[PDB]
């Protein structure tokens, strides 16, 4: 005959690559140009308890 | 050049001496050769190291 280390034979290596692949987040729309600490701004940001 | 070797064994003097005065001449043991041969033949074998694969 001849040798065949043939498919899925213990004897087969097999190498595991190192980068990850990554599902990236969804890009956010009320980044910080909607949020604003100013009356003109769709998303006010009340600072009378950050500290209190 | 040959395929074959042989190769012979002289046995030993077994005979009866003759004893007195009785005439021995022409009663001559022969010496006895054996012979043996042996023979020669190719005896091969073969491995396989697999593919590229």
């Amino acid at each position: 005959s001849s040798t065949v280390i043939a498919f899925g034979d213990p004897k087969a290596q097999k190498k595991w690559s190192s980068e990850l692949a990554v599902d990236i987040r969804k890009k956010s729309y009320f980044e910080s140009r909607f949020i604003g600490t100013s009356e003109n701004a769709v998303i006010q940001r009340k600072t009378e308890v950050e500290s209190d | 050049a040959g395929d074959r070797v042989s190769f012979d064994l002289s046995v030993r003097l077994r005979g009866q001496p003759t004893f007195g005065d009785d005439r021995v001449e022409g009663k001559e043991e022969n010496l006895k050769f054996y012979t043996d041969e042996v023979i020669i033949d190719q005896v091969r074998h073969s491995v396989s190291a697999g593919g590229r694969m």
